[PDB]
Order: C-alpha cells, then structure tokens, then sequence
RNA sequence: UGACGGAGCCAGCGAGUCUAACCUUGGCCGAGAGGUCUUGGUAAUCUUGUGAAACUCCGUCGUGCUGGGGAUAGAGCAUUGUAAUUAUUGCUCUUCAACGAGGAAUUCCUAGUAAGCGCAAGUCAUCAGCUUGCGUUGAUUACGUCCCUGCCCUUUGUACACA
RNA sequence: CUUAAUUGCGAUAACGAACGAGACCUUAACCUACUAAAUAGUGGUGCUAGCAUUUGCUGGUUAUCCACUUCUUAGAGGGACU
C-alpha cells in the first residue's frame, strides 16, 4: 500500500496489537499493578485485575512520534478526572505520575523508547523497524 | 371537517393588547365573500395558502 | 430474589423462544419483565456475539438494536 | 505540476493553507487519511465537492493540507474549504470556466456557507452578569 | 336565509326598534368617549 | 459501474451510491417527493441532507423563517437542565440510531413516511391565548402554516425526558413507537391527546 | 443522551524573576501531596502546542437516597509563612448523611448571542464555592403590546410650590 | 404619518438654525495587490533513517544553503453606500 506512518486508526488498531503485547511474557509492572486508582478523581478500581499496562504499546508509544519529543505530565495529561470536591467547580486534575514515569523505565529495554536530547524521550529505529512494521502488521492483519 | 383551503389574501395588521395575535384574512379564492373575519396565530409571510375546519363563524375584536 | 439477579435458570433462552410478538431487548426494557438487571442482563445476552436472531450494525454500547431480524 | 497556490481553509478556529498541487489525488491532514479526522460522524459533511458531479476528481489535483490551532468546528468546514478551493480556483485559471460551470451542477447546489467567509464572530462578555448577555438577577430591601 | 325559510310570510319585517336615551353629566364621561375637550375647540354642534 | 480505484485509502462503499443517485449507504435520502400537502416551499426536503451539521444566519428575518434545516432544527430541540443543553453534539448518533429502529421495525427507508410527519403531527386550528378576561380564555384564531413548524417539533421531542429520565430507560426507542404512533392514529400517546387541548375549544366555541 | 474504566483530543487571555528567586517542560525519587540537579524565558525566545474540562469512540454499573450526592466529624502525610490553634490549602484512608424538581413570595435574556462547560487575570506567600474577561461547543420562540409595573408628549382640573 | 430616534416628509406666524442624540468611531473581520520577513508561518528537502517500492511519503536535521510572503502580524486605503 506504501504504508506511511499516519496511517494507523485510533481504537480498532489498539483493539488488535496491545492485546498481541498480553502475552509475550511481558511482566515489566512495577510490583503496583491493581492498586492504584489511575486518577486522583477517580472513586474505584480499575477492570481486569490484572495487568491493563499493555495499552501502553499501542496508545502512548503511538503518540510519542505524533509528535517529535516528549515528557511525561503530557503523557498523564490524557488520564483526566474530576474529582467532586465537595461542593466545588471540577478542577482540572491528572492521575499519579508514577506509572508514567516507571513505564518510562520498563518499557525502555526494549529499544522502542530511547535517549533524546532536546527534551525527555524520542522514537528509535526500532520504530521504523519494528512501529512502522507493525504498522505494516496490525493494519495488514486487519485489511 | 369541512376543510375551507384558506389563503392569506392580504396582510391586514395587529390586534392584542399583550401584542399576541397577528391579522389577515382567510378564505379559499374561489367561492370568496363567505369568510370568517379571524386572524393567524404566530409567523406568517406574504399570500400563501392554509386548511382549516370552519368556514363562516366571526368574531370581532380580539384581546 | 425479586428483581435483578443472575440468568433466571428457569426460563433461560427467551432469545430463541421468545421473539415473536416481542421485537425489544435491550437496556431500556427488559426491566419490567421481572428479568435480571443490566448488571447481568445483557452479560447474559452477548452469548450471541457471533450471530443470533437479535443482530446490531450499530457496535455502540449501553442500548443496542435488537428486533425480531435474520 | 506543482506551483502551490496559496489557497487556504480559513473560518473560526483554522489558520490554514492547502497547497493544492497536481497528482494522483492523495490526501493527508500532515499524514493523515480520510478516516481519521475526529468526530467519526461529522466527517461526512466533506461530501459536497467530491463525489456529486463528478467521481474521480483525483488525477487533476493532489492535497496536502496543514492545520493548527483552534477548535471543534474546523475539522469540518475549513478543512472542506481548503480542499474544494484547489477544485474550482485551478480549475478557471487553466482549465475553462464553461467547463467548470456548466460541470458545476453540485459544487454551488449544496453551498452551506463554504467559500463565503464566515461572519459569525466573538463579541465581547458584558460586565455585570454570568455572560455575553446573561445578568444577575436584583433584589430590593 | 336559514333563521328565517322556517319563518313563513318570508322575513316579514326587518325588525328595528328604537329606544331614546337620557344620560348625565356625571356618568356620560365614564361610558361615552368624551371625558375632556380643550379650551378653544368647543365650538361645533355636528358629530362629524 | 466502473468505479474509481486508488493507493491512498478511499473504500468502496461511497462511491457506489452517490455518484449518480442522491441517498445514503443503508439510509435512504432517496426519491421521495412530497407526499404530505402544503407546507411545501418550507421545508428542508428539497433538499435534503445526509449527515446533520448546517448552520447560518436564521435568526430574526420574519420573511426568509423557512429555508434552514428542519433536520437541524429537529436535533437541538430537546436539551436542557444543565448537561443536555449545550454540547450539541450528543443527538447527531441517535439520528442513527432511532432512524434505524423505524428502520428495522417497520422499515419504510427512513425518508418516506418521516417527510410525512405532518400528515398526522401537523394541527387544523391552534386555540389562542386570547384576552377576555376571567376563564381559561382560548377564544381562537385560524391556523398559520409556520407554527406547524414550531410546535410539531416541540410536543414529539419534549416527551423525550418526561419518560425517559429519572430511570434506566433511555431516549431512542420511544422516539420509534411514538414516532409511527404520532404517524398512525394512536389513542393510547402523547402528541393526539396533547393535540386536544389546543382543538378542544376550537369547535365547542367558535 | 447518566456514572465508572480505557482510545482520540481543543482555545485565547496573559503574566512571569533584578540584584532577586517568578513562570517552568524534564532527570530521578516516593502512591499522591510533592521533593533535589536540571529546560527555557525580563520575554511571538520558555511556560505552553495551555491535548485541561465539557467533547467524540469502545468495555463496566441498575428503580436506591444509589458506581447521584459528599454535608458531618476522626486519624495520618505534605506545602506556604519568624510565626497555621479558634484549624491557609491539598493529599490518603475513617464519618458517608441530607435532597428527591422544591410554598400567598419572583428575576435575566431574542444568533456564534440566548444556553453548555472550563482556563488566565484581580485581589495573589499561601486561601475562590467570587468577580471580570478569555474562550470550546451552540438552540429558541415572540416576531410585538397595554390590563399589572415603569417612563416621555397633547388636552383639561388643581385651595400644591422642603410641589 | 415614518423611525432606533424632535429623524425625515408634509402642513405652516413663522424663518433660518446651535446642541445632545443621530452623526461619528472601534472590533472577530474581506485585501493571496502591496513598503514585508522564523524571537514569528510557508511548496521545497543541505545531511536524506524507514515503513513502501503503489516513485515520493512519515520525516527529522537546538541553523545547511536558509527556498518564499499569502496563512501570523497591518503603513494607509479600497471594497458597501439599508
């Protein structure tokens, strides 16, 4: 198809490659996993009981090379409460930017998430190596 | 339901001390000169047609 | 108990004995049925994910277009 | 061939250019295709142009079109202008404008405001009240 | 044409009644519209 | 029909309904003139649209009230208390939605019998809210061809919250019963009964 | 057309350190609150692309005072300030209620405006449930009038002029 | 009689006016036509990694020649004067 990196759709995409990333053997938690509420604002658990990190390699790897450097209050910046402060407005609030800041280090053994300069992080050549081929692959799995 | 094809044939002007309710005149064109001497409710423009019930049964002054 | 509680054993597959004269199953009906709740009412009727009598084209959640279709 | 026009998708919230030049008729918001330009439903209001007086309009022209800033209206309109002004403003300047008017059947049937420019403004909020013309309410003693 | 094909000897009248009148001073202003008239118009003597 | 084929990614599904013939995919925006009377001239079909987003300067000309969409005039005319009101973009899913349960039971490819929704939702005689002093005052006027603009759109839609709030029940399918329901005679609804009381002194006193 | 959880993701206004320490992406730490070296900026340089909420899409919740609500008091951890008790604020858990559309009383407002929601600035060490603006999404129906309330003009009447 | 208007027409011991208001002025604006371009925004692509060969795309390059003024910004002006 000549298939160009901003190709690759939103949730139908994440839908059939994070769920491929269940099962490679992929632990890499911090020891945390179920125990954190995933938003300040938010009043219970998450879902599966187990796991849920592994849309991390298809919804925030993704959107680091939509753009070209990145941090990671930004990469938090997507989970967004409101919690019901009393009878207050529903302030802007985030998560706990822990996570954030340790699949900053678990997921950079793989050689997908590498040393930038000019900010935090950037994509590697195994992005136009392995991203771009799963780019090729997931949405050449899904034609 | 005796459907009288009623038309605005001109425009006539107000009534309505709390400005409500707007005048014209209404009958079918053929057979004209059997007319209630009544009004439209809210928005109408220029000269077009309207279905209705009655035919001939008037009143006045409108409040 | 009275209302809302797990896949009424009794009288199970209504989706496949039930739908003529009855086109409605979704959130906003099967309420009043004396039925489970859609805690685990349509948990109990995505069991025909695959294919079904019932069948959406539209994929959006919290009330589906279920009708007596082929 | 490529001399870029300076067309541009301009209307409330889209400071944009469309570099309409000549090629095969691909597409890309910065890479991005059709399918993807966030409401999943408004994008089918990018109808009008295309696919209603002609079916190719593809090797004629070729789009590559940036947008930056903004909010939630411009995904659909300005991005719709920018496209539809490399039709109808490359084609009278080199090809005829009898070809284009009379084959111009849909381009100006459907016209909801596209390529006259918007005139649906901000004003600025009052002062002494919620809004731009929302007020408290008073009380006496 | 209706209220009166019941009335045989057709319509037999074209019944008018008269009545004269006899108001005052004080209770003609608060029916009948007149209720002031200016300094130097008090002049004439028919109503139109 | 010979179609278009291409590397940058356009499907197939568009190019094989619009290109000659005006509808939708599965929708249809098809053949259907008006089989309903007058009124014409003031209505959105002719022409008719295929998804809904149109807006423009309609807002205070008394003498150009009819040329905007009654489609979009349709799908901002529920909302309010707080969170509905606003954020108008929440309906334009339900149209497809609840033109696919009307289109699912009891097909009639949405645009015939919906085009027609004054044949039944449209009124002979409005009763006024005269002066006269003392009663329910509703003294009356003959009928105007805009309020069956106004008023057909309200008393169809308003009942979407009197019946779905406050419980689990949501908004779609009663927009599909009462939608044949207020296309059909009815006995048994909202629109017929609450169509009384503006015509119940329409004919008890002239 | 709601709530929870995931996917995508929007503004403009600014005001920002001076011989002092303001805005600040990150690195690393810890669950947060946040903390130490660092990233740029006296300013279309950096904050900040203000990807925020409200929003779009896909899984989980059911007729209850409830996965709506968070009043009420209790314990602990931090931040600011020589200085926090009669608690500066937040954060994590204990406390988890009222209240169900609300009486003779009664306001505002006719197109990017009525409406929806949320960020700067203003007081700002710290303290927005406030107030200006900034914006992001946007219907209505009257299409105007004197009974109630308010104001100007003609005519008359007036034993009144701090009227 | 009209009007947002003591605004205008028309009647006229009046005529002609000075005000306020109106007028005037802004703004979110149209100007790819300009004096004009990365402390700011552009088709290009110096060095060109790669998905893909469906042959130019996703690109980056704390500047490589910097390609260029319309988008960003207005010096006066036009364009609209029911």
């Amino acid at each position: 198809p000549g298939v160009s990196v901003r190709d690759v759709a939103a949730q139908d995409f994440i839908n059939a490659y994070a769920s491929f990333l269940q099962r490679q053997g992929k632990l890499e938690v911090p020891g945390y996993v179920d125990i954190v509420k995933t938003s300040s604002g938010n009043e219970m658990p998450p879902q599966d009981a187990e796991g849920w990190f592994y849309k991390r390699a298809a919804s925030v790897a993704r959107h680091i090379y939509m753009r070209k450097q990145v941090g990671v209050g930004k990469l938090n910046k997507l989970y967004g409460g409101a919690k019901s402060r009393g009878v207050r407005p529903y302030k802007h609030i985030d998560a706990s930017g822990s996570i954030n800041r340790k699949v900053l280090q678990a997921l950079e053994k793989i050689g997908i998430v590498e040393i930038s300069p000019k900010g935090g992080r950037r994509i590697s050549e195994n992005g136009q190596r392995d991203l771009d081929r799963i780019a090729a692959q997931t949405l050449e799995e899904d034609e | 339901t005796p459907v009288t094809l009623a038309k605005v044939i001109k425009v006539l002007g107000r009534t309505g001390s709390r400005g409500g309710v707007t005048q014209v005149r209404v009958e079918f064109l053929e057979d004209t000169s059997r007319t209630i001497v009544r009004n439209v409710k809210g928005p109408v423009r220029e000269n077009d047609i309207l279905v209705l019930m009655e035919s001939e049964r008037e009143a006045r002054r409108l409040r | 108990a009275q209302h809302a509680v797990i896949l009424d054993q009794e009288k199970y597959d209504r989706i496949l004995k039930e739908v003529p004269t009855y086109r409605y199953v979704s959130v906003s009906v099967l309420v009043d049925r004396l039925k489970i709740g859609g805690s685990l009412a349509r948990i109990a009727l995505r069991h025909l994910e695959k294919e079904g009598i019932i069948k959406p084209i539209s994929k959006h959640s919290k009330q589906a277009i279920y009708t007596r279709a082929t | 061939a490529v001399p870029s026009v300076q067309t541009f998708g301009k209307k409330k919230s889209a400071t944009a250019v469309a570099h309409v030049k000549a090629g095969k008729g691909l597409i890309k918001v910065n890479g991005s295709p059709i399918t993807l330009v966030e409401p999943e439903i408004l994008r089918f209001k990018v109808y009008e142009p295309l696919l209603l007086v002609g079916l190719d309009k593809f090797s004629n022209i070729d789009i590559r079109v940036r947008v930056t800033g903004g909010g939630h209206v411009s995904q659909v309109y300005a991005i719709r202008q920018a496209i539809a002004k490399g039709l109808v403003a490359y084609h009278q300047k080199y090809v005829d404008e009898q070809s284009k008017n009379e084959l111009k059947k849909a381009f100006t049937s459907y016209d909801r405001t596209l390529l006259i420019a918007d005139s649906r403004r901000p004003e600025p909020k009052k002062f002494g009240g919620k809004g731009a013309r929302s007020r408290f309410q008073k009380s006496y003693r | 044409r209706d209220l009166s094909e019941a009335s045989v000897y057709p319509e037999y009248a074209l019944p008018k009644t008269y009545n004269k009148l006899h108001y005052c001073v004080s209770c003609a202003i608060h029916a009948r519209i007149v209720r002031v008239r200016s300094r130097e118009d008090r002049k004439n003597r028919a109503p139109p | 029909f010979t179609p278009v084929v291409l590397a940058t990614p356009i499907p197939e599904e568009v190019q094989q309904a619009q290109t000659e013939i005006k509808l939708f995919n599965k929708w249809s925006f098809e053949e259907v003139e008006v089989k309903d009377a007058s009124l014409v001239d003031y209505v959105q079909v002719r022409q008719p649209i295929f998804v809904a987003h149109t807006a423009g300067r309609y807002a205070n000309k008394r003498f150009r009230k009819a040329q905007c969409p009654i489609i979009e005039r349709l799908t901002n005319s529920l909302m309010m208390n707080g969170r509905n009101n606003g954020k108008k973009l929440k309906a334009v899913r339900i149209i497809k939605h609840t033109l696919d349960i009307i289109n699912v039971l009891t097909d009639q490819n949405p645009i015939q019998v919906v085009v027609d929704a004054i044949t039944n939702t449209g009124p002979r005689e409005d009763t006024t809210r005269v002066g006269g002093g003392g009663a329910a005052r509703r003294q009356a006027v003959d009928v105007s061809p805009l309020r069956r603009v106004n008023q057909a759109i309200a008393l169809l839609t308003i009942g979407a919250r009197e019946a779905a709030f406050r419980n689990i029940k949501t908004i779609a399918e009663t927009l599909a019963e009462e939608l044949i329901n207020a296309a059909k005679g009815s006995s048994t609804s909202y629109a017929i009964k609450k169509k009384d009381e503006l015509e119940r002194v329409a004919k008890s006193n002239r």
